[PDB]
Order: C-alpha cells, then structure tokens, then sequence
C-alpha cells in the first residue's frame, strides 16, 4: 500500500549546486551534473564514486543517457550541449546553435537523435553521429524547461514558462498538440514509461497527469513546494505505482499515482531537492540538492 | 565566475 524508502548512501563530491541526476538504462551507473561544470559517475547500487568528466566552460543544468548506457549528453550555460563517451571520459561532439543557456536534454530510444531546450525559447533536434542540428522548432515564447521523447521516439514533449506543454512529431517537426489548462509556468514535463500520459510540473506547487491525446487532465498531485525551480518528477513503476518529485522544502515527495495521496516524505537534504530519478529495475530513488547541500542521496524500498 | 547553471537559480518573475 505504501513504500518504505530509507536512506542508504550519501554521495558527496560536487563543490556547487547539483542540477540533475540520472540512472543509466542498464541500472549500473548514476550520472550527476552540477553548476561546478562537472559530470560525475557513481555506482547506482553502492554510490561509489567512479570518475569525473569535464569540458564545459560554464555550469551544467541537465545530463541524459543513451539507451545503450555508453553515451551522455549535457546541457550548459555556455550555450552548448556536449556528447560524452562515458567509458573514455571524452567529449565526442559539441552541439552548437542555441543562442542562450541550454537547460534540458534527452536522447531518443534509438539514440541516434538528441533533443534540447534552451532559454532562447527553441527546441532543437540533433544528429548524434554528426553532431549537426537537424531541426530548430519555434517551440515556445519563453524558456524551454524540459524536453522528452516518447517510447518509440516518434513524439517529443516540451514545456515552457509560457505555460504550455506541446507535443511534436519528431520526423516532421510539426506541432501536434498544445495543452492548455484553465497558464502557470510549466517547469517540467515527461512521458510516462507506458507512453499513454505526460506528467507536468507547474510553478504553482502542482504536478498534473495528462492524457495528451484527449488534452485532458486526469490526476493532480499537491502538498509539496514548487514555485521557483525546475524540479524533476518521475514515474516509479518497479514496485508499487508512485509519482516521485523533489520539493523546495528539502523533502522528496512520493504520491500514490492512482489515489493521489502522499505516501512518503523523505527527509535528509538541507536545501531544495532539484532532482530525483527512479532506477530502471529496482526500487531505488536518487535525489540531489542545491547550493547549501550539494549532496546526492540513494534511497531504497521493498516496494 | 564560471560555475553557473540556469537550473540552480530560481525563476525571476516580478
């Protein structure tokens, strides 16, 4: 009925606010990015520090894994993304074209494409092999807070401070849907793993589950604090079905997906929990916090 | 001065 997530490891190393944490698809590794301009790789199960990857000229707001767990892409205030070979630590490509901070990024499931969102208000689609920008979408009228591919890579969902979520055809770049509620800034969005929903965060302390085909809100989740930061949210589906999110009161919130009831509040961080990630095969949550904390935490549950 | 990232700064709405 309720999970029992408990703190197992605290990962210290970044010297500035952590921005994003992500588990590799194969479940072996955790990648973290930070305002200290570094990417760090840790063991997903024991939190053991593995290596530091560097190269960006300014700090990093997001990092994301390719489907084979070999490549990373990062989004930086230096207006570029970088594609990394994790095993070598090498920067393979630097993706140039955005005219302002790059804020969010993701590979498609095939991992031949990368999608990025920027303060320049555009979404760009990049070729992984060549590093070339294939399409620039005039996606929003304000910073783009999140971008994500669906299960088969045919769709992209984007969110922005303009208050909109938009669904894009990957192949043509056509906007297929604009989601409009009864218009607070949208600070995060992603497709559900089964592909039938998107989960959207807005800066009015609200998470919303949408049927993006019907353009209808199914569930809402509240009780947490989120008015200032683009905090990652997740579907947890390895055990029970939960929604997981960070919060500006320093807690990790966990909701029952169906009933919308808060089932757990994880205490430990000493600053805003900017990022949470759910492990692909096991009941494990990674969380990370901002400047006054700078640590990453691994929590484990029996369901 | 180079250790800056947009996600780690709050939104400025006023």
């Amino acid at each position: 009925v309720k999970p029992n997530y408990a703190l197992k490891f605290t990962l210290a190393g970044h010297t500035k606010a952590v921005s994003s944490v992500k588990f590799s698809p194969n479940g072996e590794w955790l990648a973290s990015s930070s305002a200290d301009k570094l990417i760090k790789i840790w063991g997903a199960y024991d939190g053991k520090f593995e290596k530091t990857i560097s190269g960006h000229k300014l700090g990093i707001s997001d990092v994301a894994w390719s489907s084979d767990s070999n490549l990373l892409v990062s989004a930086s205030d230096d207006k570029t993304l970088k594609i990394w070979d994790v095993s070598s630590g090498k920067c393979l490509k630097t993706l140039k074209g955005h005219s302002n901070y790059v804020f969010c990024c993701n590979f498609n499931p095939q991992s031949n494409l990368i999608v990025s969102g920027s303060f320049d208000e555009s979404v760009r689609i990049w070729d992984v092999k060549t590093g070339k920008c294939l399409k620039t979408l005039p996606a929003h009228s304000d910073p783009v807070s999140a971008v994500h591919f669906n299960r088969d890579g045919s769709l992209i969902v984007s969110s922005s401070y303009d208050g909109l979520c938009r669904i894009w055809d990957t192949a043509s770049g056509q906007c297929l849907k604009t989601l409009i509620d009864d218009n607070p800034p949208v600070s995060f969005v992603k497709f559900s793993p089964n592909g039938k929903y998107i989960l959207a965060a807005t800066l009015d302390n609200t998470l919303k589950l949408w049927d993006y085909s019907k353009g209808k809100c199914l569930k809402t989740y509240t009780g947490h604090k989120n008015e200032k930061y683009c905090i990652f949210a997740n579907f947890s589906v390895t055990g029970g079905k939960w929604i997981v999110s960070g919060s500006e009161d320093n807690l990790v919130y966990i909701w029952n997906l169906q009933t919308k009831e808060i089932v757990q509040k994880l205490q430990g961080h000493t600053d805003v929990v900017i990022s949470t990630a759910c492990h692909p095969t096991e009941n494990i949550i990674a969380s990370a916090a901002l400047e006054n904390d700078k640590t990453i935490k691994l929590w484990k549950s029996d369901c | 001065g180079t250790c800056v990232a947009a996600r780690t700064r709050p939104v400025l709405s006023y």
